[PDB]
RNA sequence: UUGUAAAAAAGUUUUAGAGCUAGAAAUAGCAAGUUAAAAUAAGGCUAGUCCGUUAUCAACUUGAAAAAGUGUC
């Protein structure tokens, strides 16, 4: 041939790119590549196809929380330094070596400067003090309270215990009932669920919570005395369960919310913040005021359990409840002990002594923690007399307590602070520099960094903004006079805005903006519709309606609901007797929430509701969404103080608010339609007849509002554009290596451009996989068939696991009635009947539930092509309007299955269903489209019009998919990871077999600005109509089809040679075609490459280890010797590097010559790249070749014999390198037996399809041996595959469907990649590993680029040697 | 039971780094432990049939298979997660 | 839908909290336990109350680095 006009497909995945070179004639081209390297291969001819497989891209988060922990433990380490700085000069003359002696307190004698005792520095004084002070509270409690003078190395002690280990900064100012209390902390809860449920409140007035929630009986005790008091709610409602939430149990709040599937919650589960987050994902985040104000009173509950507060007062409340644990701890041992030496004295060893037990000594000793200690003990104590107080010591979760312990978070600062305070208090006259540090020493205890400042860095922090007025190290006491606090919260004002994606340049709005709520609640009162007594058609509310509802219910309540909707406004406003809402169901979801958090807080309505004061509440908002720094709020809220009250100033800057939103103001009130003026928001209020909303606003072509977004979206690097997607950081890798392939793909392509790019992108986050749907499905049958007042579940139970079976979920969706006639179906005949599209596959492919009825014979339908018959919509309607009613049909069904009154398929809903096949809904394949378009197309015309010379296209994943199943080019992905690559090859057919016969539809699925056609009018209004009018069977992908059977079973034949009319173009051969899409599929020849990558991140694992004397282990510490101290083990390895050089063998020390692998860990890195010679010869090795050293970073790819490959995924084990190319035929024979029964399609050919499996039962045996002849060759597991050989004979009598299934278990033996477990049947197969890299170093090492393409090939067995 | 974001939590506690692959619509999902941070690598792959929780259960369950040295304690930590889910 | 700032509670590790009676030991019997210090990526220079686990990476040529080249009429 000659033509050199080519089109690239990509199959963009988090996991892995596909790409595909094809020509005009959709064949994939073949060249010849120079083979660089040192080899007897020059050159290979290649096929241009294949994949690049990466390893996923990850998040910051790791790396973002184990910076800030570094962070918290550098300045913990200084408050006590700071402390010791004002101790030094005192200190040394009372004890010059002692903070000398707490800094070696870790060393083991041998190592220790001084004498091993830290406080006192002999053995006397130290065993003294701590039979005086069993624990550090003692000392606290007797420095607290006595008026002696103190050791001032104890007062230091106690000092620092409360500075080191401060408590939380969860409650700003002095601690008083409001903020602490639980009774004060109670009421708020209320409140809050007051305001989320006015017509069902709770009224708690003489319930004492105080009483019922402190009292010392166990968690789920004081659930029911609670609860017990309020007549109305079961424990198990909303309110009991976050009641029980606030004790520490672990309430379902699924009922609560008639969720599918249930959402357990538990406020000290590690995973709870987003356990939170998932349940306020799906439940709105309306809520989550209530759950916070549960977490508050939680802490409250805690801390008093903490506080066994009593009138025998101390100023030492905390370290006197400490000792009374450690009393009581001490008085319940003693009985335990008496008790099992009484009862069960063979146990006691157990219990006391062996620590490997979760008994006492395992719970003191031996890491158990209090709950595995208590689950240890109690059948034991069951088990004895006189355990019961101890018994309800524990069900109480109060036995045998530590002080450090997990509840300790729920301890306020300001409680260290207390004690920290008495103590100077009482010394500072014993110790004049107490005193005149006093201020100093507390500073250092509450002092905390605002969020707003940061970093306290001096430029070399990257994520630092904080702004100095003095250069001088900042400190507790210098802060507000050294940090200018004006300027550093201005640039974090900067830093922490989101802009809009829809108009760039434009801040976003706080999620609790009035703006967005007013806007929020005006674009769902758009869509509501309303029917009374003396009307046509279900009217849509009037401009004038919707701001009288907003005035007068939405102003006034938080909530409104359809009742006060339909009663409060229509029959108390208009007029009306009774009037049916059709567009709202309950209530309404929006609310102006914010307004009436002002409204109770300002207390003046005029002020709200005077749209000249908008600008200041906004920035009110704006304030407290962008703060929490009361400092900083009292600041930014100065100029209001004329305006406002102190007493609703006060309350104003106590009310805090959290998150932004998707959209700018300018966006909602700021670009105006030019020739109405209106501005979006502005039309949300008034529009007339049509009622359009925001989404529509903006896709809405006849406005001028798509355009300026357009207009606006304008963006200078790669990876800047890159940075800027909405995107996964997995997702934007893939993108960064799509934009790579399609480089190296025009290289070899002469460096011409293509004609097109076509682009399909996976779905991400597709994890959970088969289960969560099927709860779904019996949720809306359980609600469905009760809103029918239904019997069919009693009659025929319910098991959501067989709601999977189609045609039994259809049955019970319609009450187990013939969806086409009024008559009953037998659920045991199910396969007698015959699932129907309500819109035939000739106008769309809608295979999903929303198209499907379950009839006893389609033919009930009627005789159409179309939607079923007037004469089935007249006599069903009514019984399909109760289906709707009850959810059982979705809206969308029912007006499909109605259509035929309304004349039937419109050029319209064909119009509708063409746009459903190309246009690609998501944003990231646009911005996608849109690099690379941008990379493309770079020149400009004599007009200045961008030249658009390559037309990047972007597929729905649907076309390809439903190609595939249309005409048997099935894909199995377990094989070999090909799939990737053919899926980019079609999707390159596809795109450009589309662009051929649909030009006119071009704007439709091509980057760019094109002409946009009127599609109505490319819809012929008659089968005979055929000129230029594209269109009468709206399925896109017809043209591929040579028949094509209508809904009522005629077949309409098609050319076998498809051309555009409009342009002769020839567009499909389905000869040739075909066959030539076929001929790609069975190429073994495709370019898979796994991309090659040092490893980064953390050097080991991370359990600090007890001391061994293997020198295996890592110091934590420079010079602790791990056999003294511990430390780290399993490093991991940046890359392996190939070392040649010379080693002594013996006493002799003459040189053996030696060719190693030496894995170089992530933290040895930067000493190794800093002198690798000098690294290598502290190693050992001498006489280094440094020319040979080759850097081999994971999955490094070596060829040995026969074509035998392995990857390197470290310097000591191997994974396999080969992919098991199978014929094409089996592929599909895999596919189909494994299918055999759920097959999907006509019983004329899905009985077809059975007698092929059938009639090649010899395939089984014929895809063993091609699996035996790849593991001899290349595998190497030769006891492996001898079982699974064997396990094949076994089972040669099984059904072919299940020898299917486990054949493609089978293909784990064999895939790329690290070895694996898998079965075969009952058969299990052990992984074989690759534990020997020695192999490596005589073979190939081939490095690829990113296509594999081109290589550079180095045979290492040549060095070694000079 | 337990589910794979439940399994996955309980691998890393048992200080082991362990990665969810092939997330996608595109690619088959895949549960990848690192027994050793130095090559030695567990991979389980889910299957339409069977998922990676049932296939880790299956493996784990009875404790270690006395295939290779270096992965005894790697099977004790993973049967005690086994264990857990009752 | 990414990215970022502030804080806390545990946990781990080594040391300090003189174990006693009987015994030639081996060992047996008992007593006891609740606390603390310090480290919490080795570390770095820019020495900050900063930074140290994300992103980025075939080979070869040129660059300080963005990046640019090398295989093809
Ligand atoms: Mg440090």
């Amino acid at each position: 041939s000659m033509d050199k006009k080519y089109s690239i497909g990509l199959a963009i995945g988090t996991n892995s790119v596909g790409w595909a070179v094809i020509t005009d004639e959709y064949k994939v081209p073949s060249k010849k590549f120079k083979v660089l390297g040192n080899t007897d291969r020059h050159s290979i001819k290649k096929n241009l196809i294949g994949a690049l497989l990466f390893d996923s891209g990850e998040t910051a988060e790791a790396t973002r929380l184990k910076r800030t922990a570094r962070r918290r433990y550098t300045r913990r380490k200084n408050r006590i330094c700071y402390l010791q700085e004002i101790f030094s000069n005192e200190m040394a003359k009372v004890d010059d070596s002692f903070f000398h002696r707490l800094e070696e307190s870790f060393l083991v004698e041998e190592d220790k400067k001084h004498e091993r005792h830290p406080i006192f520095g002999n053995i006397v004084d130290e065993v003294a003090y701590h039979e005086k002070y069993p624990t550090i509270y003692h000392l606290r409690k007797k420095l607290v309270d006595s008026t002696d003078k103190a050791d001032l190395r104890l007062i230091y002690l106690a000092l620092a215990h409360m500075i080191k280990f401060r408590g939380h900064f969860l409650i700003e100012g002095d601690l008083n009932p409001d903020n602490s209390d639980v009774d004060k902390l109670f009421i708020q809860l209320v409140q809050t669920y007051n305001q989320l449920f006015e017509e069902n409140p709770i009224n708690a007035s003489g319930v004492d919570a105080k009483a019922i929630l402190s009292a010392r009986l166990s968690k789920s005790r004081r659930l029911e005395n609670l609860i017990a008091q309020l007549p109305g709610e079961k424990k198990n409602g909303l309110f009991g369960n976050l009641i029980a939430l606030s004790l520490g149990l672990t309430p379902n709040f699924k009922s609560n919310f008639d969720l599918a599937e249930d959402a357990k919650l538990q406020l000290s589960k590690d995973t709870y913040d987003d356990d939170l987050d998932n349940l306020l994902a799906q439940i709105g985040d309306q809520y989550a005021d209530l759950f916070l104000a549960a977490k508050n009173l939680s802490d409250a509950i805690l801390l008093s359990d903490i506080l066994r507060v009593n009138t025998e007062i101390t100023k030492a409340p905390l370290s006197a409840s400490m000792i009374k644990r450690y009393d009581e701890h001490h008085q319940d041992l003693t009985l335990l002990k008496a008790l099992v030496r009484q009862q069960l004295p063979e146990k006691y060893k157990e219990i006391f002594f062996d620590q490997s037990k979760n008994g006492y000594a395992g719970y003191i000793d031996g890491g158990a923690s209090q709950e595995e200690f208590y689950k240890f003990i109690k059948p034991i104590l069951e088990k004895m007399d006189g355990t019961e107080e101890l018994l309800v010591k524990l069900n109480r979760e109060d036995l045998l307590r530590k002080q450090r312990t997990f509840d300790n978070g729920s301890i306020p600062h300001q409680i260290h602070l207390g004690e920290l305070h008495a103590i100077l208090r009482r010394q500072e006259d014993f110790y004049p520099f107490l005193k005149d540090n006093r201020e100093k020493i507390e500073k250092i205890l509450t002092f905390r960094i605002p969020y707003y400042v940061g970093p306290l860095a001096r430029g070399n922090s990257r994520f630092a903004w904080m702004t100095r007025k003095s250069e001088e190290t900042i400190t507790p006491w210098n802060f507000e006079e050294v940090v200018d606090k004006g300027a550093s919260a201005q640039s974090f004002i900067e830093r922490m805005t989101n802009f809009d994606k829809n108009l760039p340049n434009e801040k976003v709005l706080p999620k609790h903006s009035l703006l967005y709520e007013y806007f929020t609640v005006y674009n769902e009162l758009t869509k509501v519709k309303y029917v009374t007594e003396g009307m046509r058609k279900p009217a849509f509310l009037s401009g004038e309606q919707k701001k009288a509802i907003v005035d007068l219910l939405f102003k006034t309540n938080r909530k409104v609901t359809v009742k006060q909707l339909k009663e409060d406004y229509f029959k108390k406003i208009e007029c009306f007797d009774s009037v049916e809402i059709s567009g709202v169901e309950d209530r309404f979801n929006a609310s102006l929430g914010t307004y009436h958090d002002l409204l109770k807080i300002i207390k003046d309505k005029d002020f709200l509701d005077n749209e000249e004061n908008e600008d200041i509440l906004e920035d009110i908002v704006l304030t407290l969404t962008l703060f929490e720094d009361r400092e900083m709020i009292e600041e930014r809220l100065k100029t209001y103080a004329h305006l406002f009250d102190d007493k609703v100033m006060k309350q104003l800057k106590r009310r805090r608010y959290t998150g932004w939103g998707r959209l700018s103001r300018k966006l909602i009130n700021g670009i105006r339609d030019k020739q109405s003026g209106k501005t979006i928001l502005d039309f949300l209020k008034s529009d007339g007849f049509a009622n359009r909303n925001f989404m529509q606003l903006i896709h809405d072509d006849s406005l001028t509002f798509k355009e300026d977004i357009q207009k606006a979206q304008v963006s200078d690097s790669l990876h800047e554009h890159i940075a800027n997607l909405a995107g996964s950081p997995a997702i934007k890798k893939g993108i960064l290596q799509t934009v790579k392939v399609v480089d190296e793909l025009v290289k070899v392509m002469g460096r011409h451009k293509p004609e097109n790019i076509v682009i399909e992108m996976a779905r991400e986050n597709q994890t959970t996989q088969k289960q969560k749907n099927s709860r779904e499905r019996m949720k809306r049958i359980e609600e469905g068939i009760k809103e029918l007042g239904s019997q069919i579940l009693k009659e025929h139970p319910v098991e959501n696991t067989q709601l999977q079976n189609e045609k039994l979920y259809l049955y019970y969706l319609q009450n187990g009635r013939d969806m086409y006639v009024d008559q009953e179906l037998d659920i045991n005949r199910l396969s007698d009947y015959d699932v129907d599209a309500i819109v035939p596959q000739s106008f769309l492919k809608d295979d999903s539930i929303d198209n499907k009825v379950l009839t006893r014979s389609d033919k009930n339908r009627g005789k159409s092509d179309n939607v079923p018959s007037e004469e089935v919509v007249k006599k069903m309607k009514n019984y399909w309007r109760q289906l709707l009613n009850a959810k059982l049909i979705t809206q969308r069904k029912f007006d499909n299955l109605t259509k035929a009154e309304r004349g039937g398929l419109s050029e319209l809903d064909k119009a509708g269903f063409i746009k459903r096949q190309l246009v690609e809904t998501r944003q990231i394949t646009k911005h996608v489209a849109q690099i690379l378009d941008s990379r493309m197309n770079t020149k400009y015309d004599e007009n200045d019009k961008l030249i658009r010379e390559v037309k990047v296209i972007t597929l729905k994943s649907k076309l390809v998919s439903d190609f595939r199943k249309d005409f048997q080019f099935y894909k199995v992905r377990e094989i070999n990871n090909y799939h990737h690559a053919h899926d980019a090859y079609l999707n390159a057919v596809v795109g450009t077999a589309l662009i051929k016969k649909y030009p006119k539809l071009e704007s439709e699925f091509v980057y760019g600005d094109y002409k946009v056609y009127d599609v109505r009018k490319m819809i012929a209004k008659s089968e005979q109509e055929i000129t230029a009018k594209y269109f009468f069977y709206s399925n896109i992908m017809n043209f591929f089809k040579t028949e094509i059977t209508l809904a009522n079973g005629e077949i309409r034949k098609r050319p076998l040679i498809e051309t555009n009319g409009e342009t002769g173009e020839i567009v499909w051969d389905k000869g040739r075609d075909f066959a030539t899409v076929r001929k790609v599929l069975s190429m073994p020849q495709v370019n898979i490459v796994k991309k090659t990558e040092v490893q980064t991140g953390g050097f080991s694992k991370e359990s600090i280890l007890p001391k061994r004397n293997s020198d295996k282990l890592i110091a934590r510490k420079k010079d602790w010797d791990p056999k003294k101290y511990g430390g780290f083990d399993s490093p991991t390895v940046a890359y392996s590097v190939l070392v040649v050089a010379k080693v002594e063998k013996g006493k002799s020390k003459k040189l053996k010559s030696v060719k190693e692998l030496l894995g170089i860990t992530i933290m040895e890195r930067s000493s190794f790249e800093k002198n690798p010679i000098d690294f290598l010869e502290a190693k050992g090795y001498k006489e280094v070749k440094k020319d040979l050293i080759i850097k081999l970073p994971k999955y490094s790819l070596f060829e040995l014999e026969n074509g035998r490959k392995r990857m390197l995924a470290s310097a000591g084990e191997l994974q396999k390198g080969n992919e098991l190319a199978l014929p094409s035929k089996y592929v599909n024979f895999l596919y189909l037996a494994s299918h055999y029964e759920k097959l999907k399609g006509s019983p004329e050919d899905n009985e077809q399809k059975q007698l092929f499996v059938e009639q090649h039962k010899h395939y089984l045996d014929e895809i063993i041996e091609q699996i035996s002849e790849f593991s001899k060759r290349v595998i190497l597991a030769d006891a492996n595959l001898d079982k699974v050989l064997s396990a094949y004979n076994k089972h040669r009598d099984k059904p072919i469907r299940e020898q299917a299934e486990n054949i493609i278990h089978l293909f784990t033996l064999t895939n790329l990649g690290a070895p694996a477990a898998f079965k075969y049947f009952d058969t299990t197969i052990d992984r074989k590993r690759y534990t020997s890299t020695k192999e490596v170093l005589d073979a190939t090492l081939i490095h690829q680029s990113i296509t594999g393409l081109y290589e550079t090939r180095i045979d290492l067995s040549q060095l070694g040697g000079d | 039971s337990m589910n794979i974001n439940d399994l996955i939590r309980e691998i890393k506690n048992k200080d082991y780094t362990v990665k969810l692959s092939g997330t996608d619509s595109n690619s088959i999902t895949q549960l990848i432990i690192r027994v050793n941070n130095d090559g030695n690598e567990y991979v389980i792959s889910e299957s339409e049939n069977e998922s990676i929780v049932e296939k880790f259960i299956s493996a784990f369950k009875n404790g270690w298979n006395q295939e290779y040295e270096d992965e005894e304690e790697f099977y004790n930590d993973m049967q005690t997660i086994t264990l857990k889910s009752e």
